[PDB]
């Protein structure tokens, strides 16, 4: 009170000095149910993969992405992302994903990359500069190997000029190494484009076949239906907490409602507009949200040239949530209750006064 | 509660200081316009028992016994016709102790005259 | 943002307290008045006209 | 596969009145004993809604435009209207929206669609003719849900596009009325938003021909134009919108 | 540049309604006068010196 | 009457409803202020010739 009235002798009175607040304790993100997972068990381990020349692209559109499943994996030798970072994947929304899956050698694994200049990168599969996203790539000897060699695995490597970045080239047009006319007639400068790779066992490392399936995001105009998911905690009712609901948050006590929602409408406000109840997304039950039981501190006392005892009103506050009695004003904590009835000394509301003789009530 | 917010605010100095004061001074302005409205008499005074006024009938302004409230039908009518950091602070003259001052001025002006505006 | 926001929260909060002051000047001025007509008409009889 | 239908009677287009229908709920709010004022797309009371019919020779299929929202308004029995043409040039050089409800469910797709000029579909007395479109190249959307379907049903639509979001409203209503839209009160509810993010600046209702040359069963709809105004909701103590004022119709609503 | 002219030109409306809303204060206040004078000098005799 | 004006005026609120009601409260409280003043019978009296 000396420090709110700025000087060192207080007169006699009830003087509001600071403003009582519950502090939040817990903090309660409900969040919706994750469903409609995105299909990459089909994309990463699919039944046979395409070539690099005729690399399959998915699609993964209007489903909810776990990357950290994709991340924590540790059969993956390499996971190098260009544009965005690892740990944030889970984080970002995108509109969609494009997955471009093909297999290489071992020592061409680099090759997919911006600014890298190489066979694949020119012939095969050519990135952007500005590519983002992340090249996942990963060893693939057990399946892909056969002992008398793998050659359903064909690679381009003569082009007349360098790939557009994300194009395919099915063509089968013969290549003219030298200036004499080819019409498709191989002879001793003409030679077919695609060639078959050499994947043995016997091989070391290097010169395996690589599965390698490299996804791009678009940050278009559309919606971002490709999100990453959401950790919903538990419930926790009646208690100040800081609530989070589908993305709707704020701070109140949020007990049980006895009001009856229709089934397409998620909050409830009053007159006033404000959320004062709510949807629950993981389990579809009504709650109220009463906010938190703020009030003004006020000091009583008399003056400091008389005694030195205070008391305390804490308004419009019940005295279980915060020489205690309790007032219609609110809470008043050091002084004393009496049945007699004296004239009003210092004003305390709705009938009560506050006297010095202690401090009575 | 965002604290940067806040911390923002002090750069603007004492305004929420001169709100909250004006604020107050209404709030005791109001109970002191009650208390020079209706606190005008120190005696609480009664009608006699017995309500023999030569044929004047003070039924329906005199306190109703019957009603918890203690309250005339007049005034019980008149009752019934009107209907974020935010508080409500309560008047300190409840609406019993409104009630018990009118019946008070009431038991005066009846039994005494103006007299009891005066003096004894 | 956040000053745009505090500005005008300000403005508006100050615009209430005036518009306040101003009703509880004129509730005071109809309290002062029934207050001298519970000292005139109440406890007296008095001879001003209406 | 498709048919040019070549036994219409020509006749020109009706007209009626709204009344208060059109309305429905601006969001996912709940609302008690409370009165709301909302700035949104709706529909204009006592309109100049644009009537259809499906008589017999009348078989009202035409294309219009979409503007900035659709009041689809369906007396229907025996379940002639099945769906709706979604896109802005109606062929394979744009992306189109199909909304299709045939005897077992509603799919959903955005593709690149080569529409005839006359799309129906058709029941023989069995459904057994399907011809609306004629290919389907590039698909970036599908989406296969729960079937939302004297006039013995009503039927009210809003379809609106804003920020790539299409926005289904519905609402089922019991009539027994025999030719007009009937007077009454029925706020629409939310159905399912859908993430197109796609261009539509005109539509087509998609019939069904009845077969026993064709025959037109007895059928007719409404088509509104939703316009961007101010309404005054009442919402009841349990929640529901039971009344309406357009604060631009009259002074006495303003 | 609106924002900056919306802002000035709310501030001088505001101000401006704030001072009518206490110069219409003041002539209720003169206008109460005046109807008491109208009671208790016009229509009756006043024993109130001056 | 610039329409850009009043959509980013529409962004302070309510400030101009306030405004305008409390020049209705003015506006009227002057017809009040007549009215108690002047209008103290309603007998309209008229001297003799
Ligand atoms: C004074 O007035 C009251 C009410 O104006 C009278 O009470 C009524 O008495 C009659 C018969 O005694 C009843 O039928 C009414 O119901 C009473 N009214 C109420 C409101 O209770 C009362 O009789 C009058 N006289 C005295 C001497 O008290
Ligand atoms: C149904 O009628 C329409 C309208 O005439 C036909 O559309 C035209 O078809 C001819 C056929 O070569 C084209 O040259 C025109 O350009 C088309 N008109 C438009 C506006 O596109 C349609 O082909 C008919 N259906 C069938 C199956 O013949
Ligand atoms: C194959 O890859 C997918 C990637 O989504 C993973 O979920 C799945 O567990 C993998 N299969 C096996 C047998 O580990
Ligand atoms: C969502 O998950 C919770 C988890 O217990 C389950 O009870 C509920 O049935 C699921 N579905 C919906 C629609 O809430
Ligand atoms: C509706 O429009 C048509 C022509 O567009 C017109 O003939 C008709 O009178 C209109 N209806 C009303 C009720 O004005
Ligand atoms: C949508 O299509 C219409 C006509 O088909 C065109 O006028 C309009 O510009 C298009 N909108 C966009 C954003 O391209
Ligand atoms: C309805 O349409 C879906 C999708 O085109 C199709 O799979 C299904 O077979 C159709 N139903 C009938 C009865 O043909
Ligand atoms: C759309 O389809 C045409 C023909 O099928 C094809 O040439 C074109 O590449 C496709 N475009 C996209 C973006 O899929
Ligand atoms: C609200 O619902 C209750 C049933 O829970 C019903 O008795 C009451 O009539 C309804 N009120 C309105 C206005 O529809």
């Amino acid at each position: 009170t000396k420090c709110t009235l700025k000087s060192f002798t207080v007169e006699k009175g009830i003087y509001q000095t600071s403003n009582f607040r519950v502090q939040p304790t817990e903090s309660i993100v409900r969040f919706p149910n994750i469903t409609n997972l995105c299909p990459f068990g089909e994309v990463f381990n699919a039944t046979r993969f395409a070539s690099v020349y005729a690399w399959n692209r998915k699609r993964i559109s209007n489903c909810v992405a776990d990357y950290s499943v994709l991340y924590n994996s540790a059969s993956f030798s390499t996971f190098k992302c260009y544009g965005v970072s690892p740990t944030k994947l889970n984080d970002l929304c995108f509109t969609n994903v494009y997955a471009d899956s093909f297999v290489i050698r071992g020592d061409e694994v680099r090759q997919i990359a911006p600014g890298q200049t190489g066979n694949i990168a020119d012939y095969n599969y050519k990135l952007p500069d500005d590519f983002t996203g992340c090249v996942i790539a990963w060893n693939s000897n057990n399946l892909d190997s056969k002992v008398g060699g793998n050659y359903n695995y064909l690679y381009r490597l003569f082009r007349k000029s360098n790939l557009k970045p994300f194009e395919r080239d099915i063509s089968t047009e013969i290549y003219q190494a030298g200036s004499t006319p080819c019409n498709g007639v191989k002879g001793f400068n003409c030679y077919f484009p695609l060639q078959s790779y050499g994947f043995q066992p016997t091989y070391g490392v290097g010169y395996q076949p690589y599965r390698v399936v490299v996804l791009s995001f678009e940050l278009l105009h559309a919606p971002a239906t490709v999100c990453g998911p959401k950790k919903s905690t538990n419930l926790v009712k009646n208690k100040c907490v800081n609530f989070n609901f589908n993305g709707l948050t704020g701070t109140g006590v949020l007990t049980e409602s006895n009001k009856k929602f229709l089934p397409f409408q998620q909050f409830g406000r009053d007159i006033a507009d404000t959320t004062d109840a709510v949807r629950d997304p993981q389990t579809l039950e009504i709650l109220d949200i009463t906010p938190c039981s703020f009030g003004g501190v006020s000091v009583i006392t008399p003056g400091t040239n008389t005694s030195n005892q205070v008391a305390v009103l804490y308004q419009g506050v019940n005295c279980t949530e915060v020489n205690v009695f309790q007032t219609r004003a609110g809470c008043l904590i050091g002084a004393e209750h009496v049945n007699n009835s004296y004239e009003c000394d210092i004003p305390i509301g709705a009938g009560i006064c506050a006297s010095y003789q202690s401090i009575i009530a | 509660d965002s604290t940067e917010c806040s911390n923002l605010l002090l750069q603007y100095g004492s305004f929420c200081t001169q709100l909250n004061r004006a604020l107050t001074g209404i709030a005791v302005e109001q109970d002191k316009n009650t208390q020079e409205v209706f606190a005008q008499v120190k005696q609480i005074y009664k009608t006699p028992p017995i309500k023999d006024f030569g044929g004047f009938n003070f039924s329906q302004i005199l306190p109703d016994p019957s009603k918890p409230s203690k309250r005339s039908p007049i005034e019980d009518l008149l009752f019934n016709k009107v209907t974020n950091g935010l508080t409500v602070l309560p008047p300190l003259l409840t609406d019993e102790m409104i009630a018990q001052y009118t019946s008070a001025l009431l038991a005066g002006t009846i039994t005494s005259g103006w007299t009891f505006g005066a003096g004894p | 943002q956040i000053d745009r926001l505090i500005t005008g929260r300000l403005q508006s909060l100050q615009t209430y307290v005036t518009q306040q002051l101003i009703r509880a000047a004129e509730i005071r001025a109809s309290a002062n008045l029934a207050a001298t007509k519970m000292s005139e008409c109440v406890l007296g009889q008095s001879k001003r006209v209406d | 596969q498709c048919v040019n239908l070549t036994t219409r009677t020509q006749l020109p287009p009706a007209y009626t009145n709204s009344f208060t229908r059109g309305v429905y709920y601006p969001d996912k709010v709940f609302r008690s004993s409370v009165l709301h004022s909302t700035q949104d797309l709706f529909l204009p009371f006592f309109s100049n809604v644009t009537w259809f019919h499906a008589i017999h020779k009348r078989f009202d299929n035409p294309v219009l435009p979409f503007n900035d929202g659709v009041y689809f308004a369906s007396t229907e029995k025996s379940n002639i209207i099945r769906g709706w043409i979604f896109g802005t040039t109606l062929d394979s050089k744009t992306q189109s929206l199909l909304i299709v409800n045939n005897a077992t469910n509603v799919v959903i797709k955005v593709c690149e669609f080569q529409f005839c000029n006359d799309p129906f579909l058709g029941v023989y007395y069995m459904e057994s003719e399907f011809r609306v479109y004629s290919s389907a190249n590039n698909c970036t959307f599908e989406y296969v849900s729960q079937p939302f379907l004297n006039f013995k049903n009503l039927r009210e639509f809003v379809f609106k596009n804003i920020d790539g979001y299409f926005k289904i409203y519905s609402k089922h209503t019991p009539i027994n009325l025999v030719r007009d839209l009937p007077q009454g009160f029925s706020a629409l509810e939310p159905l399912v938003d859908l993430p197109i993010g796609i261009n539509i600046t005109r539509f087509q209702t998609l019939l069904a021909l009845h077969r026993s040359g064709w025959t037109a069963g007895a059928a007719a709809y409404y088509v509104g134009y939703l316009q961007p105004r101010t309404f005054l909701l009442k919402y009841n103590e349990n929640g529901t919108i039971t009344d309406a004022v357009d604060c631009a119709l009259d002074p006495l609503s303003e």
